[PDB]
């Protein structure tokens, strides 16, 4: 880490595999917070410069900032908080729209006591909140509008008995465009899960049960996939999604 | 995010913001060296930035060098399979092989555009002849998708050298497609 | 751009009769949720803004409805009304969104 | 067959050459009308006075005789876009803004000549066929023949190609290829 | 002799250190509707600090009482202003209410808060801008440093000396003062020149500032003569400097050509028949008299005897038989002597831009100025008018870039359509002898007709007279009376009235040759206005419109009549 480059690569491919991924990915904790505190530093340097040279202005009616080695970089500066800011801002309301989609199975999910998966890691607090009072909004204005005038034998806006479904779950076998990057910085004799092919670099393997089959993925290539055989080395790095 | 679509698939505006946020060769017309105001990015490194001398060959990221290009401080030199000879190298060898793509870098039709409309005196060749080029390979490369495409299945496709634009334009077919092919293969299970 | 919709200034694209009044309050709620998202960790961020990625540091624009002068970071913009502006784009964004600029 | 190799280039290098702004327009229109099966081109009179003034005045002055040319290079056009072969000739359809003629107004002095003019309908006849690829076979000795024919106004040979009569051939109407032609009445 | 032409340079890095910032807008230009060339030049101006990236905004104003009411809406961070058009005949202190003593916030001479430019070219001066103020300051060519030799003198000299010899200098000085004034006005230069000069002093010179160049002063033809007459060799010489290069192999798609080719006094050759070309011509109907049935028969006769058949001249220029087209030269000079016409032949500029088509400079400025005529309790009712004729500026604006080709198009339909109401216009003024000779001025007042509210538009007046003064100045009676043109508008029932000058023959010697005509309608009408209460509305940037109620209109003219000056 300690490489401001690094941060802004992290952020960029978390926003692309959020965007084209079915499900709901875990939050970045730390480089979110490193983003917003290098943010909200920069911004106040660029308003420190922007004070002293207007200051210093009006004092003796002096000459305003030298136009050679001046504007260039503060635009520069300026430009490149408003491109930051729009990419933080798209990755927020996109995984905000995702949390819209999916809150019965979110509730299920933190109601359950041997799930693995929990709300405090999947999901910022922020969006806790806002999951907590949509939730609630939304309950009453359903409750209000229809579904006071029904029987107390169905009057549940979750029902996983009845003929169909009411919570309804990402799709765990939407096919997604990916790219084999390999190893995710190198020493490719390291990683046990790459295995050599004939006359070819190293591949990785997968199964798919439902066909029961093998498919090989070589490095370098694009691949249309199912998202479930993938998932793991979408975790790991291996394959990015396009 | 969610207007306008947007749900699953990237609009061309992103795809030019995901390319103008790569890096690019340029020859300073000014020299910013120390003497013996900084420019301290955030996302890039600026060390090229701060020590810039005349007449000699750098590198920035691309919308630097547009910014810089829109003053009269830059000079952007094209990538070297901008040039006819290397068009033509890869024309034939597209007509040649007519079961794979030729090898491009994944941003040259997005690249070869923005070159062209921002970066006109650059280019060492007429343009009118690299634009006719261009074309020409992407007729040949809609043809061999067009084939291509009878070849859909519910288990999976390599498309080994599709550039990004391409990908693009045909990702909401060719997913649903599969995606309804592969629920007809899972009902009758 | 958030905001308490109906009760404040519009944009007039939806006449108030046509909602039903649970509709109406769920849009207060749902308004004021917003609200408080806006203020929280996200200040720096304006996560009601636009979602076009910038590419065009400056702009031509040109004004739609007559106004006053509107103060501005470090400057002032009088808006005369057919007259045409070339500023930069971070600064009119909030004008265009409320309709009183065009083009970009 | 010096003069027409030349006019079928000029007339490729006009499909494939014209740009306006950033997009050669006739080169895309024959790829988006062999897509949906449409074998047709349409050209505007203008691009062609503004691309270079001899090919205009050499179609204005021999219509019957240059038309075909342009048929073949649409046609030597397509099958390079499209195909790296069930593709019939092409037509062109043609616009033009010049001044509209009477009907009254046409004699003697607009023989083979393009014209314009308007009028009203009147009736419609019933769709008859014409012949375009013919297989020809002798009576005699009974090999096989073949000949080409375009619509732009021919008979079998008056002579036997290797004792056979006089004209001796006759069409072997299988294998043989035929298009719609239609008459109609103005007024 | 505030700015010469050679200090034009200086001025402009003055823009570029008070002006040029990236974080405030701090430069205004007010700009001179229903003008071409002040468009052109704001055009080039925009371009300019487009490329060195200072913020700038445009605003058209109509009349001197929208300036003077924008002027006090202006804050104090607008540190420069820039008028286009106008401002140099009044004095802007006085009417700004400009306190110098107010305006110094850099105390030291006094570097003052605001810097007003001027760049006009109506003459002539006024003496308090050009000698006495320090806040506006003014773009000169050339006209002070020798017309205005003892005015200089007389100027300072009388308020730096302000027993028998005074009595006497005072009042022999202020009877020069006073004989600068109570002169006309005319125009003697272009703006779109001046700038063009400041980009050769800069040296920023390209194909399209040049471009602009020429579609500025070309629009000065028609009432102007002698300045485009003046200023067209070094036109030419700057277009053969930026030739790109000998021996163009092929024609590009990207290729542009600005060529000097011989062109006629024709009206819309290239988009129109030959026929219309030669009907609808202001020269050809003063030469021909083709409003009635014997310029017709006269016009038939030459086209029968120049060899071309009638049925093949009525067709467009695109389809028209190329023989014909080929051997045009020859058979316009030796066929133009019979009928007095051989005036109709010039030289001009083309410009050409791939496989689009050729458009001459006099097509352009047709299609601009149509564009500006017609596009898109009494008091409303002309705010209105006034709103849309500074709607129309952008309209006219968009057809300069080389994107919007369509809008170009339309202007040339709509000054198709212009043309031909004019002349319908005039043949019925024309055969009812509506024209009254007066002894000091000719009057014709439009009171009843068809399409009236097209001259409700000053330049739509402006083409009618025109084309009554073309018509005139070839008729064998020798006279110079200026003239009165007068239309009503049933709605506001008021009447638009606009004097106009006279003019010699197109073809006439220049021994006559001099400053032309001097405008005198613009003091006249100020002397009439003050000594009476008339409802008159002088507000136009042009002195020589005004808007009278329509019951003012009889008693008004009478007392012009005994004004004088006229
Ligand atoms: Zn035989």
């Amino acid at each position: 880490y300690v490489s401001p480059q690094q941060d802004f690569s992290d952020l960029m491919k978390s926003w692309k595999n959020e965007r084209c991924s079915p499900e709901l990915l875990p939050y970045p904790h730390q480089l979110m917070k490193r983003l917003l505190n290098r943010i909200s530093m920069q911004s106040q340097l660029i308003e420190n410069i922007s004070m002293g040279f207007l200051d210093m202005q009006n004092a003796s009616n002096a000459n305003p900032p030298m136009p050679n080695e001046s504007k260039l970089p503060l635009l520069c500066m300026e430009t490149e908080l408003e491109r930051l800011k729009f990419v933080i801002r798209s990755y927020i309301r996109c995984r905000l729209s995702k949390i819209d989609k999916f809150s019965l199975y979110l509730r299920q999910l933190n109601e359950d006591e041997n799930s693995l998966i929990s709300l405090t890691d999947l999901l910022s607090k922020d969006e806790i909140k806002y999951h907590d009072t949509h939730s609630l909004i939304w309950l009453k204005l359903v409750n209000d509008s229809i579904l006071k005038y029904m029987p107390e034998e169905l009057q549940a806006i979750n029902d996983t008995e009845g003929s169909v479904n009411m919570i309804d779950e990402p799709d765990w076998n939407k096919f997604v465009f990916i790219h084999v990057n390999g190893p995710p910085d190198g020493k490719w004799n390291e990683d046990p899960l790459l295995q050599e092919n004939e006359f070819g670099k190293p591949c990785y393997t997968v199964t798919i049960p439902d066909l029961k089959e093998e498919v090989e993925l070589t490095i370098g290539s694009i691949y249309v996939m199912r998202y479930e055989v993938i998932r793991d080395l979408l975790r790991d790095d291996k394959v990015a999604l396009i | 995010s969610l207007p306008a679509h947007l749900q699953q698939t990237f609009s061309p505006e992103e795809i030019q913001f995901i390319v103008e946020n790569e890096p690019i060769k340029i020859f300073p017309r000014i020299t910013t060296r120390q003497k013996i105001t900084r420019w301290q990015l955030i996302t890039t490194d600026d060390k090229a930035l701060n020590n810039m001398v005349a007449m000699r060959s750098t590198e920035v990221v691309l919308w630097i060098a547009l910014l810089l290009k829109q003053q009269s401080k830059c000079s952007i030199v094209a990538p070297q399979w901008l040039t006819t000879k290397e068009l033509d190298r890869k024309i034939q060898y597209e007509k040649t092989h007519p079961d794979r793509f030729s090898e491009l870098p994944w941003n040259w039709l997005v690249l070869a555009r923005i070159l062209f409309n921002k970066a006109k005196d650059d280019f060492h060749d007429p343009i009118h002849e690299l634009r006719g080029k261009i074309q020409d390979l992407r007729e040949i490369r809609q043809i061999k998708v067009l084939k291509g495409l009878k070849y859909l299945n519910e288990s999976h496709l390599q498309l080994d050298n599709l550039s990004l634009l391409e990908i693009n334009e045909l990702r909401p077919f060719i997913t649903e497609i599969m995606d309804k092919l592969r629920e007809i293969h899972t009902a009758s299970l | 751009n958030g905001l308490d919709l109906m009760s404040s200034i519009t944009f007039s694209q939806q006449d108030t009769n046509n909602l039903s009044h649970q509709e109406q309050e769920y849009l207060k709620e749902y308004c004021d949720l917003i609200t408080d998202l806006k203020s929280g960790d996200l200040v720096d961020i304006d996560l009601s803004g636009s979602l076009v990625p910038p590419s065009d540091v400056f702009i031509d624009v040109r004004v739609l409805k007559d106004a006053g002068e509107i103060q501005t970071e470090y400057g002032v913009f009088n808006l005369i009304k057919d007259s045409q502006f070339f500023v930069r784009q971070s600064d009119v964004e909030r004008l265009i969104q409320q309709g009183y600029l065009q083009k970009i | 067959d010096d003069d027409n190799t030349e006019i079928i280039k000029s007339f490729k290098n006009f499909i494939l050459e014209f740009r306006l702004d950033s997009q050669f327009i006739y080169r895309d229109q024959l790829r988006n009308n062999i897509l949906v099966k449409n074998y047709s081109l349409t050209v505007n009179m203008e691009h062609l006075i503004g691309y270079n003034e001899d090919i205009y005045k050499k179609l204005s002055d021999e219509p019957s005789d240059i038309i075909p040319l342009f048929e073949t290079a649409i046609t030597q056009v397509a099958k390079r876009i499209s195909i790296l072969n069930s593709l019939p000739t092409f037509q062109l359809i043609l616009n033009s803004n010049a001044n509209q003629i009477p009907l009254r107004d046409l004699d003697s002095e607009h023989v083979s000549k393009i014209v314009r003019l308007s009028g009203i309908i009147i009736s419609t006849s019933v769709l008859s066929s014409r012949a375009t690829y013919l297989s020809i076979m002798c009576r005699n000795c009974r090999h096989t023949t073949s000949i080409t024919i375009n619509n732009f106004n021919v008979s079998l040979p008056r002579s036997c190609l290797s004792n056979c009569g006089p004209d001796p051939y006759i069409i072997i109407h299988e294998s043989s290829k035929f298009i719609d032609q239609q008459f109609l009445k103005l007024q | 002799m505030y700015y010469g032409i050679s200090q034009f340079s200086e001025a402009y890095n003055k823009i570029l250190r008070n002006s040029s910032s990236h974080s405030s807008c701090q430069l205004v230009i007010f700009v001179s509707c229903l003008n071409i060339d002040a468009l052109c030049a704001t055009k080039m101006l925009s371009l300019l600090f487009k490329k060195q990236l200072v913020q700038s905004q445009i605003v058209p104003i109509f009349g001197y009482s929208e300036l003077r009411r924008h002027y006090s809406q202006l804050d104090d961070n607008i540190n420069s202003l820039l008028l286009v058009g106008f401002g140099g005949v009044i004095d802007l202190e006085a009417f700004l209410e400009i306190d110098p003593q107010e305006y110094v916030i850099d105390t030291d001479e006094q570097s003052f808060r605001r810097d007003i430019y001027v760049l006009d070219a109506h003459r002539p001066w006024n003496l308090d801008n050009i000698f006495g103020s320090q806040i506006i300051q003014c773009f000169d060519d050339g006209t002070v440093d020798d017309t205005l030799g003892e005015q200089k003198e007389a100027y300072y000299k009388l308020l730096e000396l302000d027993r028998k010899q005074r009595k006497k200098q005072i009042h022999e000085y202020e009877g020069v003062l006073e004989e600068y004034y109570s002169q006309g006005t005319t125009v003697v230069n272009s703006i779109s020149a001046q700038i063009y000069s400041l980009l050769s002093a800069i040296g920023e010179t390209n194909l399209s500032n040049l471009w602009l160049n020429i579609l500025g002063t070309t629009s000065l033809d028609i009432a102007y003569a002698q300045v485009y007459n003046r200023l067209y060799p070094l036109l030419q010489d700057e277009v053969k400097r930026l030739t790109p290069s000998s021996r163009n192999s092929v024609k590009t798609p990207d290729t542009l050509t600005l060529n000097i080719q011989p062109d006629y006094y024709l009206f819309l050759l290239r988009h129109s028949s030959l026929y219309d070309s030669f009907y609808y011509s202001n020269y050809v109907n003063a030469k021909l008299s083709l409003w009635n049935e014997n310029g017709k028969k006269r016009l038939h006769k030459m086209f029968a005897r120049m060899g071309i058949p009638l049925s093949t001249a009525q067709e467009t220029w695109l389809y028209m038989d190329h023989s014909i087209k080929r051997e045009l030269g020859i058979i316009f000079d030796k066929n133009l002597d019979r009928y007095g016409l051989q005036d109709i032949i010039r030289d001009g500029f083309v410009r050409t831009l791939g496989y689009r088509g050729s458009i001459s400079a006099s097509e352009f400025v047709e299609a601009l100025t149509a564009l500006l005529e017609v596009g898109n309790n009494s008091a409303q009712k002309l705010t209105n008018l006034r709103k849309r004729w500074v709607s129309n500026f952008w309209l006219s604006w968009d057809a300069l870039d080389d994107r919007k080709v369509e809008l170009l198009n339309r202007g040339i339909q709509l000054a198709q359509d212009l043309q031909r109401a004019i002349f319908n216009t005039g043949v019925a003024i024309l055969e009812k002898k509506l024209i009254k000779h007066l002894r000091i001025y000719r009057l014709c007042v439009l009171q009843d007709g068809p399409d009236l509210d097209l001259y409700r538009n000053p330049l739509t007046l402006l083409r009618l007279g025109n084309w009554l003064i073309e018509c005139c100045a070839e008729s064998e009676d020798k006279q110079l009376l200026p003239m009165v043109l007068a239309s009503i508008d049933e709605n506001t029932d008021t009447y638009l009235v606009a004097g106009l000058t006279p003019r010699y023959p197109r073809g006439l010697d220049t021994i006559h040759t001099k400053k032309p005509i001097l405008n005198n309608f613009s003091m006249a009408f100020q002397q009439i206005t003050a000594e009476t209460d008339a409802k008159v509305r002088i507000d136009n940037f042009e002195s020589s419109i005004i808007e009278i109620r329509r019951e003012d209109l009889s008693p008004f003219l009478e007392k012009l009549t005994l004004s004088g000056l006229l």
